[PDB]
């Protein structure tokens, strides 16, 4: 018996790597994994880096990032690559995500690492929102200050839990420190998670975009599926260097390189580009308590998905109208997206209520329906 | 007269409001405030107005007794506040903001 | 529901003849011209739809809905503007 | 919002240092350190840069050295330990105009101007938007704007009244290399000078994109031959099959 | 071909020898083509090129 | 090394606060700082207590903020940007005699007095090393002794040679509460406030500790009977042994 | 006896309802008791011994 | 080298009874003064020597090398501690 399979600690990473069977027909969009496998190493090596030139004071914060970019060689680099990175990071999760929910891969027997996957995504979301407070400029603070007083709506104990999570009356410094640890440490609480779902997925395989078993052909992890990577681990960092060095700031917001001050609010507090469609949900709903239970229903409602697609059928390659249900869906939270960044003004206000019924209705009625009559169209008309 | 208390970074004005000065705040009507508050809304006591002496507009400070509705005038970009401190002429959107104070003693308060 | 190699999980499998050649054998860029062409129009005529639909659905809205939102905001929108405030 | 409410957007003017190959112009960046040391900085600080920072930039380190040493510097306390001051080094950071915000509001009619150092980055629009901005400003406010006291009109800025009157106008610097300084001129310089300020890292980071661009494109390329390569016993694979 | 074959592909330590060596020539050639190419296309403009006025 | 050279061990005094169960005198507390105020506070500062720290442990609200009130801390600029003082509060910082280092230093004769408000920690003995201290200045140098200029001999001290002189004489404080205030007295006073100084928790930390030391004493007991229930299965078991 | 264990032990439910319960009182308790404790053994060395001279 | 429960990996058992009672059933504090007292003598007194004999002689060798440090930094051993050095 060969070594990789004799010897307990290589034969781990020798059924995860190398000798993982694999679909033999996995399209590209199965490479998104792997980004993301490569998105969490950057951001931990940039993370420790900028951690060892970052002061967590709020006195010096916002300066110990000028000194990074300033002073420290190659302080450019890290600092950006490590902005940069948390956008491309959420690129690749949506895209992800997309995958998982055209292809069915939250059908049974998949529902595991689904559902731990949901939570792999909120994790991200309170990573990328800490670290975003770090840099202590006027969005960071006006940040902080208006998504911790979405906790004040939590009935009777909101106030209290607010104060207690800032250390104090407002974001200051105890919030600071605070957020610098919860943001060290939150990405290797997500990286345990992210080896969870891994663990989870090894029982049944990855699914395939044809929806069918695999178990007839097999092709090993390594080399098909390593030598594939690489053609999308180079296409990412070919988009990684044009932001990182020719447009380092395209997709962040200016108002981050003013310091913060409790005084002057800025013009408008919109949050970084990828929680955007989650705060338009919560604008839609006209109550404080009722805004924030959606957006975080908006969130949580993906783990019913494996109750509310009654199909016989895993995925939508076979299905033209559940393709065209997803082609809206997708269109539908980008449009969500977009009016997160808008002015609370007509005629948008009622046009955000409008997509936040559509978002919902897609996993409350129209999926449900969808694949029912779907069902019925494949065993009549095959008769 | 009006004092100026630094209380968390930001500044407090207190101003001892004469019986005339009251009643000059009483007057105008609700309706016509882009902030719309009455006096009884703002202050706990008549002859206290308490407020964060922070221009609602950018976060400059007002320089008191100036405006042109004699209350507080912020330099900054012309924006006019009255004797309620509510907002009456310029660019700020609301009314000083008032802090959670308390009178411990009738001779101090707590803010 | 996944085994491992040899014993994966399939049903058995009887008759079927495989054949391959090695990569040192093959021209790996054999007809990639006829492909990038011919085989991609097939693919994406194939899809088009399920694209054009929603994006051009949901760019329509987006449009009049900015268009509006910035006439409202002209003065010979104050009227309509104050109605729907 | 209104128009007014959000400010004119400005133009997209053709800096030097647009294009993804394209340095700054030290030779503006130069003449634009001295508008601002000759009319910004009587109000406005450049508080993140050091002497050092100008040299092999704009200026030789003779004479930065020669711009710190005129200044005097806190220094260590002496032996009684009584304060003292120094002359600069090229460590020391430019000194700025006002001690405190609350000297510089009292010199500005209440407002506080922001230190240049970041301002590049901290306003949409960049460079293009600090040379709208100081060639901006109308002989005369457009008819029905009322201006509060002590602002002025320039319609780059939000909400239109700005507390910062016009000060380029033609020939307030002589520049030393002969060029005519028009308001358009300084304006020009001072905003390169301003948006090499905010990111002086600018000429490295794209010759290292350059480099990065190059290599990762030829690895791409070459991934994508070994990918076809290693795959293509499974592409090509055929079967012939017999039912049993 | 052969020959080539046999020397610097056949043995892995050969190969990766070659490539590692191939590796630092490159690095090193094209540090200076690129020094001399971005020199060009910013003539005139870089500190270099103004410095001998002071 | 000689013990010249480590100093005198100090002897173990038997304070209040030794024993587990003991907190601080809090008579000798407010006692010490009346010490600290009328000889100490003159060379030596206590920068990490705040006047707050004194309250409901040594002094009223009242007392405290009457010590605060007394003395002028700088404040935040005035609207001109002028500096201006203000009288203190309960927040502030008890201040130290000197602006400096420098200025410490030139006032005793090149030593440094050091900061007190954790010397009890940062000395091998703690309060009984302060008291020795204090306590422990022959009144003649041991024959043969040199001693450096403006060096005192104490043996307590490493090296024997320090630059602080005798301090505490009979009568130098007039103690509020009529104790008699002979040196031993003072000293045994300053050295429990500045070990409360130190360890400003040590009260409320022995209590806590009594509280843990009796909950998990129980569930020490508790845990060998239920180990022991759980394992009498294993320990009890008999075998036969039939060989085949 | 019998009563006891069916009420209290029986059901795990209500096993741990009577543990937590029971953990509710005896911090209540423990805490008063050692408080009480804890002023006799330092009696007159206090704060709140000293504190009405002032 | 270890399996599982059901196939651990011993060799074959047979012939062997066991017998035990329940938790419930034993005394679990039975004999407890007898071990306490005679068992841990014994299991005390039969490893006495192995740890007595190092930790007495390197407390010898600790005893005597600490006092002839202290002499030799004494007057008396000023020129003892001269060679020494
Ligand atoms: C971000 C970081 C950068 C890293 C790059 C990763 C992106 C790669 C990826 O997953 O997408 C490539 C991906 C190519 O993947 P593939 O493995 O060739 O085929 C996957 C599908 O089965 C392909 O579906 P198909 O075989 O039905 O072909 C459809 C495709 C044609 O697919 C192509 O080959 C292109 O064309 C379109 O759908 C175009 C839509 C029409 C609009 C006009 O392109 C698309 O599928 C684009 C359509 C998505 C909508
Ligand atoms: C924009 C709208 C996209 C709609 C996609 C409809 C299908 C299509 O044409 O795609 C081509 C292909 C069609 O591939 P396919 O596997 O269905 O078909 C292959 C060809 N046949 C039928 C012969 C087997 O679809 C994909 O590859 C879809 C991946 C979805 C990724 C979406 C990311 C959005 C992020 C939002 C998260 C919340
Ligand atoms: C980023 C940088 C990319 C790494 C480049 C690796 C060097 C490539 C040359 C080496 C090579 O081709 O030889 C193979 C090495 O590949 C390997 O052994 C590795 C194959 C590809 C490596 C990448 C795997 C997935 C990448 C995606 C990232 C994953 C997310 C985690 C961040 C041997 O292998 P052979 O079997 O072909 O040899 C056949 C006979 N010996
Ligand atoms: C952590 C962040 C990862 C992202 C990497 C992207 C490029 C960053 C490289 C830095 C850089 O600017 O390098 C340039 C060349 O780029 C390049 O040539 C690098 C691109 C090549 C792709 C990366 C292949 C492997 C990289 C990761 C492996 C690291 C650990 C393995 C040992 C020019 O810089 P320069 O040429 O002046 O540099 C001095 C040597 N002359
Ligand atoms: C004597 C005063 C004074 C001079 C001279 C001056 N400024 Fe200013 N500047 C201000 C004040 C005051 C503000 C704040 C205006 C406001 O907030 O209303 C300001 C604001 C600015 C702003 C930011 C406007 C914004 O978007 O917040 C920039 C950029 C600026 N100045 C650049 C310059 C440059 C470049 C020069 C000269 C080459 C210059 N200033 C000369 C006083 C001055
Ligand atoms: C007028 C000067 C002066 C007065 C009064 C004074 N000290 Fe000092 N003290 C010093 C100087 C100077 C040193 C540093 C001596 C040295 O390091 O040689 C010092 C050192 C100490 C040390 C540290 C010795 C060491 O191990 O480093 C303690 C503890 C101390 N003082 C406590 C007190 C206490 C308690 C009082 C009075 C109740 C007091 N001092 C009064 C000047 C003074
Ligand atoms: C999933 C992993 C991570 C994500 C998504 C993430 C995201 C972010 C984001 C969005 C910012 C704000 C960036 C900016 O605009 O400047 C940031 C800042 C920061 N992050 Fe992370 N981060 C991650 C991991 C880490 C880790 C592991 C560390 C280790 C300490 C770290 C340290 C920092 C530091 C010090 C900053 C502040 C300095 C700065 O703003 O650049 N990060 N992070
Ligand atoms: C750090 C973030 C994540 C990483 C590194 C990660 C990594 C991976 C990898 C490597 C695979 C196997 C390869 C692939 O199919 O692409 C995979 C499969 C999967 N992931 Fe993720 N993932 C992450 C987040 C998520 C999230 C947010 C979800 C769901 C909301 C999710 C759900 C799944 C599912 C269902 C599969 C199985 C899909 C299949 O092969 O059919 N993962 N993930
Ligand atoms: C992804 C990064 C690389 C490091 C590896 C990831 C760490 C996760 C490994 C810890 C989980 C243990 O992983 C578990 O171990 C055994 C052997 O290793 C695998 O067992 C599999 O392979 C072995 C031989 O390769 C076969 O005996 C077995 O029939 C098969 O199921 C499980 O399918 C896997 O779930
Ligand atoms: S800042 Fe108060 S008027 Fe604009």
């Amino acid at each position: 018996m060969a070594l990789r399979k004799k010897n307990s600690l290589l034969n781990m990473a020798n059924s995860y790597v190398l000798d993982s069977p694999q679909p033999s027909n996995l399209n590209y969009f199965w490479n998104f994994g792997s980004l993301l496998a490569l998105c969490l190493v950057i951001q931990l090596a940039t993370g420790i880096t900028l951690a060892m030139h970052y002061t967590s004071h709020a006195s010096l914060a916002f300066d110990s990032v000028e000194h990074i970019m300033r002073d420290v060689n190659f302080g450019w680099f890290i600092r950006y690559a490590h902005a940069n990175t948390a956008s491309f990071f959420f690129i690749c999760i949506y895209a992800h995500m997309g995958r998982n929910i055209y292809y069915g891969s939250y059908k049974t027997p998949r529902v595991l690492p689904w559902s731990i996957g949901v939570i792999i995504f909120l994790l991200l979301i309170i990573t990328a929102f800490m670290g975003y407070v770090l840099v202590f400029g006027q969005m960071s603070l006006w940040g902080a200050t208006v998504i911790c007083n979405l906790v004040s709506a939590i009935p009777w104990l909101g106030e209290d839990i607010v104060h207690f999570l800032w250390g104090g009356f407002s974001v200051g410094n105890p919030t600071l420190q605070r957020f610098f640890a919860l943001h060290y440490l939150m990405p290797f609480v997500l990286a345990v998670f992210a080896l969870l779902h891994l663990i989870a997925l090894h029982t049944a395989g990855s699914s395939n975009p044809l929806g069918i078993t695999s178990n007839v052909d097999k092709l090993s992890m390594h080399p098909y599926y390593s030598f594939k990577d690489l053609i999308t681990v180079f296409a990412f960092l070919l988009m990684f260097t044009l932001f990182v060095f020719f447009s380092p700031d395209k997709l962040g917001h200016p108002d981050n390189y003013i310091p913060a001050n409790p005084m002057v609010t800025p013009a408008s507090i919109v949050p970084e580009w990828y929680l955007l469609p989650f705060y338009a949900i919560l604008r839609a709903i006209p109550d404080k308590l009722g805004g924030v239970i959606a957006m975080v229903a908006a969130i949580l409602i993906l783990l019913i998905l494996p109750i509310v697609d009654r199909s016989i059928i895993r995925g939508n390659a076979f299905k033209p109208i559940s393709k065209l249900l997803f082609g809206f869906f997708i269109c539908n939270f980008l449009l969500l997206g977009v009016l997160g960044q808008v002015h609370i003004e007509p005629p948008f206000i009622v046009l955000g209520q409008i997509c936040t019924i559509f978002y919902f209705s897609y996993f409350l009625i129209l999926l449900p329906m969808v694949s029912t009559i779907e069902n019925i169209f494949f065993y009549i008309g095959s008769l | 007269k009006n004092v100026i208390i630094k209380w968390r970074g930001k500044p407090i004005f207190i101003r001892h409001r004469t019986s005339e000065e009251i009643e000059e705040a009483n007057e105008v009507n609700v309706a016509t405030l882009r902030d719309p508050q009455t006096d009884d809304e703002r202050v706990q006591k008549p002859e206290w107005l308490v407020m964060i002496g922070v221009c609602t507009h950018l976060g400059c400070v007002p320089i008191g007794e100036a405006g042109d509705f004699g209350g507080w005038f912020c330099p900054c970009h012309g924006s006019h506040y009255d004797i309620s401190g509510r907002i009456r002429r310029g660019p700020a959107p609301l009314n000083l903001e008032i802090p959670e104070y308390d009178f411990a003693d009738a001779e101090t308060l707590v803010i | 529901y996944m085994g491992w190699w040899g014993h994966m999980g399939s049903p058995p499998q009887k008759g079927i003849a495989g054949y391959t050649i090695s990569p040192f054998a093959a021209r790996p860029f054999a007809g990639v011209v006829h492909a990038a062409i011919f085989n991609t129009f097939r693919r994406t005529k194939n899809q088009a739809l399920f694209v054009i639909l929603p994006v051009s659905f949901f760019y329509y809205v987006w449009t009049q809905a900015s268009e509006k939102n910035e006439w409202l905001y002209t003065k010979a929108g104050r009227h309509e503007l104050a109605k729907a405030l | 919002m209104t128009a007014a409410e959000h400010g004119l957007h400005p133009a997209e003017y053709p800096w030097p240092q647009n294009g993804m190959l394209s340095t700054f112009d030290h030779a503006s960046l130069r003449r634009g350190y001295q508008v601002y040391k000759e009319v910004c900085a009587a109000c406005h600080s450049l508080d993140r840069i050091a002497w050092r920072n100008l040299v092999g930039v704009t200026h030789t380190t003779d004479e930065a050295k020669a711009f710190a040493e005129e200044l005097e510097y806190d220094d260590e306390p002496d032996d009684e330990g009584n304060p003292r001051k120094r002359p600069g080094k090229l460590a020391d950071y430019i000194p700025g105009p006002y001690p405190n915000e609350q000297a510089a509001r009292a010199a500005n009619q209440g407002a506080l101007p922001p230190d240049l150092s970041l301002i590049a980055k901290a306003r949409h629009g960049g460079a293009d938007y600090i040379f709208a901005l100081l060639t901006g400003y109308p002989d005369e406010p457009p008819a029905g704007v009322v201006l509060a006291p002590g602002m002025n009109y320039n319609p780059y800025f939000p909400g239109g009244g700005i507390g910062m009157a016009r000060t380029l106008f033609d020939g307030v610097v002589e520049y030393e290399d002969g060029t005519p300084a028009t308001t358009s001129q300084m304006a020009k310089d001072v905003a390169a000078f301003l948006t090499w300020a905010a990111e002086p890292e600018h000429d490295e980071r794209k010759k290292l994109g350059l480099k990065a661009i190059i290599v990762i494109s030829a690895m791409l390329g070459l991934s994508v031959y070994i990918k076809k390569f290693k795959w293509s016993p499974i592409k090509n694979r055929k079967f012939i099959y017999n039912p049993p | 071909a052969t020959t080539f074959y046999n020397v610097f592909v056949k043995r892995n330590s050969a190969f990766v020898a070659t490539i590692l060596a191939s590796a630092f020539v490159f690095d090193m050639t094209f540090e200076t083509a690129i020094d001399n190419f971005w020199d060009r296309i910013n003539a005139g403009k870089q500190w270099k090129d103004i410095r001998h006025k002071y």
